[PDB]
């Protein structure tokens, strides 16, 4: 057994019918007010941005990029964690995933949403983008596949429609059920009628079994995009010269870091996700326990890269990339570095105490902590090297703007705000497979 | 069909392999950092992941042909 | 894209030749200048000036010969005959220029002169309003030797 | 660099060990007066916001000249084209006469025997191969 | 016997591989580090192997559980492996021969303040011997117990083996990246990199999966068992092989991109490897003949399951990785001269058979499937 609930495979279909039937909430009519207020403040300083020009984000030269790029990794790596929990847990098969699975989906796809947006926005000329695309257009011109900067965009274009195409795939019998209550028992009568996403379903044999290896096709198949799209993303820093970045382990690495990244956004909406509008009987505790290990895990890989890092440094280094840890630890980010790797260390050594720390309250705490440091981890990765690099003349502290500041809680704002939007509409667990897998959908009684 | 999916990595396996022996020597070369003309490596990010784009979709369009899904 | 590769193949072929037979002529010169200033100048990193070039100049043949086969080889694709071509009379007319500027210095000491003969010498842009450049390649063209430089040294 | 292709993702600065990628942050020439205006020489792209930018060798006077010899026949003489950084260093340390014309300073330069290749040990084969400093000390004569 | 034919057909090569260790003196060492690291990978592979089937714990792999701790306790016998090195380890890593750092010589190779803390060779001695305490106390607190559950099962069954997998299981990662970085890392010293130590621990845990797999395709057919363990459990070996391959060559190849683009000093593994000295020839027919032909063959499932083909693929998938450290451990010698030599072979069919004597031998010790266990009969069911 993996999910507790005294469910059969009706009790679902009450209860997330209730969690979509009618639409009077009130503490969304707060999200949805502080979220969208959010979002008004990043669009009010990101035209305020393209109409008056990139430097008022807090970006000198040699450290070019600052905090937008930052979080593009952090909502890309925050986002992985749900497309491989679909992928992942079916290739190994666990049987495991289904409580939690189509909610995380959503939170990839929004996080991919507030994560592209910054590609085509801390470039300084916008409108000029498509010519990053490989159109043929109004002349013989086309982009430059050497670049990772481009990889990312196939990648993204790529990863935002994948992950979708695989959740959207993901929640036909959803539609199904809803198409099927909108007749019945539902909102309207043309609830019906905007079911069309069922795409005439009737859960028949002669394509449930290609759904299965279409499952299993995506999620063999999109694996091996997921870990090449974060890795693409990380290959845009280690491709480079910079010592900080040359080091080979990081795709590898901040994979792990995406890992250990979305992870501790995931808790941090299950934990909310469990409080007021929770499903003790579906989202188990127990999941949450055997869900920190894969964090736990990346608790722990993460961890041995700085070790590597750090020994590198010791061994055979560049006389620069000596140096460039030696600034880590030593110089202006000390407050980062010291703190942040020891937060991403204390915090999951600290975790393993009282069997995973079962806790619900300790988790919202926490996932939050472990997740600070990952903003860190690419404001220091990124940037730590990026200045003193080379040179001395290149020597330049980064001193971010108020400006830096609202649009990363803009990416924060615009995230709920559509997290919770299609939330809302959307069911949030895999109602088709918690039902079809642990319970007694097996032939044997 | 796997068989059908045959198709999909085919054509965007060629697709981004036509999108670099078209491109890279052929028409419009540049001496960017003396990288070797569509030299495999830097293009197998996309001569990988690009066919998984379009052959992921048209596993899809299978999946939404078997017997046409499409029949409200 | 007119008709093909195979029509420019005849004036790539040449240029090949205009090459091969420099190889005569650079080499010859290089027997020569060893026998024009023997000992009326340095000479010692100024004749290996002039042979540096040459190693250069024989290396491009072999590649010329793969430079070509290899568009010779498939008759499918045009851009790689202008391409070829443009490489060619380039890696060409530079060898020959290269020539000159180390050829027109021997002139310049057994001459303290180094001649009026030497280039177009039009001058500056601003030097238009007199003499357009269209007068200078006339004068360039129909005055200055490509490699007959040493050659014209002879009569001195 | 090309101040019209670029787009402003300075990704193009941050590989390259000497920041000297540039980049116009603001758009400060469109606030520029009627009068400065005047100044910006008639020959070379002023550039936008979102756009790098670098030295390019002062390519726009190898351009004229070049051009000046593609209409006659002719080579580049040894100083038939002179940057702003050469021409107008007092001390003629630059002197920037094209690789590969042997006759020319820079060949005299560059074969010296202190072709100092700054931070070359990244193999990137860079051109301004250019010379250390020799500092000349004292012998002994009651020095230290 | 079973047990003593690869055993002594292994040893009796590998005594006749003596005359490598006499003669042709400096090649033999270095053919003995392929081969020995080889049988080191397979202890290395096949055991994580074992603890990631614990820790996401898999009920559905359990036929083919028992036998990768088997292949463990090997490594204590590695240690006695481990002598022919140290009498040419003076000869091989280039650091110990002490003549460089600040004495007479014309080089003062830039490794007295940066390298000679972490490399002294009586260091050496216990960053392996080190090893040992913890590679081998796995077996001894793994192999102990897991053959013992059986014929004395206990009250806590399998959460002594997850206790192993609290503790024992990250020094683990640890121990095999400063491996890497303490043997292969130092043959060309002119090299900094930090993924290495994942590509000799993912080229492991690649490979030895194969090995654990085509075991029981070779013990399938003409075995002590023909049917038992049903045809879908190597359906997960496969989405193993798939997902570790994977693993690997986002590895190898993150290894060549980086290094590929950038051209830096330390490229110089590549300068000498890669392209000269018909190795070109070597990485070309390697990643067609690793990658692409085992990624093309196993992926349909209409044949991906089938026992004798993944058997077929253990050999193609194993025999390979001569192929794969062949382009590592050897060529700082044959630099010069690609000519590789009959002792480059006689120690890779030596260890791969003196391995798989005492493999066998333990298998003939005691059991072979676990007599009980939780959740057997869930996956022989199956
Ligand atoms: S003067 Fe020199 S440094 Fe300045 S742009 Fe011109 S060439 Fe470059
Ligand atoms: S990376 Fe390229 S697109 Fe422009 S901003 Fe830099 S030259």
């Amino acid at each position: 057994v993996l999910v507790q609930g005294g469910l059969t495979f009706h009790d679902i279909t009450e209860l997330v019918a209730q969690h979509t039937e009618k639409k009077t909430p009130k503490a969304w009519w707060a999200a949805f007010s502080v979220a969208f207020l959010g979002m008004l403040t990043l669009v009010a300083m990101l035209a305020y941005q393209v109409w008056n020009g990139v430097g008022v984000w807090g970006n000198n030269i040699p450290v070019g990029w600052g905090w937008p790029i930052v979080n593009f990794v952090f909502w890309v790596g925050i986002g992985h964690a749900g497309t491989l929990i679909s992928a992942i847990l079916f290739l190994f098969r666990q049987r495991w995933r289904t409580s939690i699975n189509r909610a995380a989906e959503a939170m990839t796809i929004f996080a991919v949403i507030c994560a592209l947006i910054f590609p085509t926005f801390h470039v300084g000329r916008v409108w000029a983008i498509y010519w990053t695309l490989p159109i043929p257009n109004q002349m013989e011109m086309w982009p430059q596949f050497k670049s990772p900067l481009l990889w990312d965009v196939f990648a993204v274009s790529s990863y935002f429609i994948v992950s979708l195409v695989f959740w959207y795939v993901g929640l036909i019998p959803d539609l199904a059920t809803l198409r099927d209550r909108a007749a019945l028992m539902g909102r309207r009568l043309r609830a019906k009628i905007l079911g069309f996403f069922a795409l005439g379903w009737c859960g028949a044999n002669r394509h449930w079994r290609n759904y299965e290896k279409v499952y299993m096709l995506l999620a063999g198949l999109a694996t091996p995009l997921v870990l090449s799209v974060h890795s693409v993303v990380s290959f845009d820093f280690a491709v480079s010269i910079i010592p900080g970045w040359h080091t080979t382990i990081f795709p590898p690495y901040f994979v792990a870091g995406a890992i250990f990244s979305g992870f501790a956004m995931v808790v941090t909406l299950m934990v909310i996700a469990r409080k007021a509008y929770g499903l003790e009987n579906v989202i188990t505790i127990d999941h949450l326990e055997k869900m920190n290990i894969i964090m736990l895990v990346t608790g722990t890989m993460v961890g041995f890269a700085y070790i590597t890092e750090f020994f590198i440094a010791w061994y055979s280094g560049v006389p620069y990339e000596q140096y460039a840890f030696i600034n880590r630890a030593t110089g202006p980010y000390a407050w980062a570095y010291w703190t942040m790797m020891s937060c991403n260390l204390i915090f999951p050594q600290f975790f393993w105490i009282k069997k995973l720390r079962r806790n619900i309250p300790f988790m919202f705490i926490a996932s939050i902590v472990v997740n600070i440091g990952m903003w860190f981890e690419r404001f220091v990765i990124t940037i730590t090297s990026l200045h003193r690099d080379y040179l001395p003349s290149s020597w330049d502290y980064f001193v971010p703007t108020w400006v830096d500041v609202l649009t990363l809680i803009g990416s924060f704002g615009l995230f709920f705000t559509l997290f919770l939007l299609f939330l809302r509409f959307v069911p949030m667990v895999a109602i088709a497979e918690v039902k079809g897998v642990l319970p007694e959908a097996d032939p044997h009684f | 069909a796997f068989i059908t999916f045959f198709t999909g990595t085919i054509a965007g396996f060629a697709l981004a392999w036509w999108m670099q022996w078209w491109m890279g020597a052929v028409d419009y070369p540049l001496n960017i950092s003396g990288k070797p003309f569509f030299a495999l490596p830097p293009s197998v990010p996309i001569i990988f992941e690009l066919t998984i784009l379009f052959s992921a979709l048209a596993g899809v369009a299978t999946m939404l042909a078997l017997n046409g899904l499409p029949r409200p | 894209y007119p008709g093909g590769v195979a029509l420019t193949l005849a004036q790539i072929e040449a240029a090949s030749e205009q090459v091969a037979q420099d190889l005569e002529q650079a080499l010859a010169e290089l027997e020569a200048l060893r026998l024009l200033a023997r000992r009326d100048e340095t000479l010692a990193p100024y004749v290996a000036q002039y042979e540096a070039i040459l190693e250069a100049h024989q290396q491009a043949v072999l590649e010329f010969e793969h430079w070509k086969e290899q568009v010779a080889a498939h008759p499918g694709d045009y851009r790689r005959a202008n391409r070829t071509l443009g490489a060619i009379t380039a890696r060409h007319e530079a060898l020959l220029q290269q020539y000159a500027d180390v050829a027109w210095a021997v002139a310049q000491h057994v001459n303290p002169a180094l001649l009026a003969r030497a280039y177009t010498s039009s001058g500056p842009r601003f030097f238009f309003y007199v003499v357009p450049p269209q007068y200078a390649r006339q004068v360039n063209e129909q005055a200055v030797p490509p490699l007959q430089v040493v050659r014209y040294l002879a009569a001195q | 660099m090309v101040y019209n292709r670029c787009i402003g993702t300075r990704y193009c600065s941050n590989n390259c060990p000497y920041k000297v990628r540039r980049f116009n942050w603001f758009n400060w020439v469109k606030t520029l007066p009627i009068q400065v205006q005047m100044a910006q020489n008639p020959d070379v792209t002023v550039r936008f916001r979102g756009v790098m930018e670098k030295c390019t060798y002062c390519v726009q006077r190898i351009r004229e000249a070049q051009r000046q010899a593609n209409i006659e026949k002719r080579p580049l003489r040894d100083g038939e084209v002179k940057t702003a950084c050469q021409q107008a260093c007092p001390a003629e340390a630059i002197t920037f006469g094209d690789l590969n014309d042997p006759n020319n300073a820079v060949v005299k330069q560059r074969q010296n025997a202190r072709r100092y290749e700054m931070l070359a040990a990244l193999n990137v084969k860079p051109r301004t191969s250019y010379l250390a400093r020799i500092t000349n000390p004292n012998p002994r004569l009651l020095e230290q | 016997r079973i047990w003593a034919v690869p055993l002594a057909i292994g040893v009796g090569l590998l005594i006749v591989s003596l005359v490598g260790w006499a003669i042709d003196a400096r090649q033999f060492y270095f053919s003995y580090l392929v081969g020995w690291t080889f049988c080191l990978t397979l202890a290395l592979g096949s055991l994580f192997f074992v603890m990631i089937q614990h820790l996401t714990r898999a009920q559905w792999v359990v036929a083919v559980r028992r036998l990768p701790e088997a292949l463990v306790w090997t490594f204590p016998v590695l240690i006695v492996l481990f002598i022919p090195i140290l009498f040419g380890l003076h000869d091989l890593y280039h650091w110990t021969h002490h003549e460089l750092y600040d004495p007479s010589s014309p080089e003062y190779d830039p490794i007295l303040a940066g390298k000679h803390a972490y490399l002294n060779v009586p260091f050496f001695l216990v960053r392996i011997a080190f090893y040992f305490f913890i590679w081998t106390l796995l077996a001894y607190k793994l192999y102990t117990l897991s053959v013992r559950q059986d014929v004395d099962p206990d009250p806590s069954i399998p959460a002594q083996q997850r206790k192993v997998s609290a503790w024992g299981m990250p020094l683990y990662g640890v121990t095999v990246a400063f491996a890497s970085y303490d043997f292969l890392m130092s043959l060309d010293p002119h090299w900094y990199s930090t993924i290495f130590g994942v590509y000799f621990f993912a080229g492991s845990f690649f490979v030895a999966l194969g090995f654990i797999t085509t075991c029981y395709a070779i013990l399938v057919r003409r075995g002590t068992l023909q049917g038992i363990v049903r045809a879908p459990h190597f359906q997960d070996l496969g989405k193993l092989m798939f997902g570790f391959t994977a693993f690997w060559a986002y590895i190898a190849f993150s290894q060549y991109m980086l290094i590929w683009y950038g051209n830096l000093p330390e490229e110089t593994l590549w300068y000498r490897h890669r392209l000269e000295h018909g190795w070109e020839v070597l990485s070309q027919v390697l990643i067609w003949g690793h990658f692409v032909l085992p990624f093309l063959i196993l992926l349909p499932w209409a044949a991906k399951r089938t026992p004798v083909l993944v058997g077929t693929m253990g050999i193609w998938f194993a025999i390979i990785h001569w192929i794969d450290l062949f382009w590592v451990a050897m060529p700082v010698l044959h630099t010069e001269h690609m000519t590789f030599h009959w002792l480059d072979v006689t120690c890779w069919l030596g260890l791969f058979g003196v391995v798989v004597g005492l493999f066998f031998y333990r298998i003939s010790r005691h059991s072979l499937v676990p007599q009980n266990d939780p959740y057997l009969a869930r996956s022989l069911a199956l």
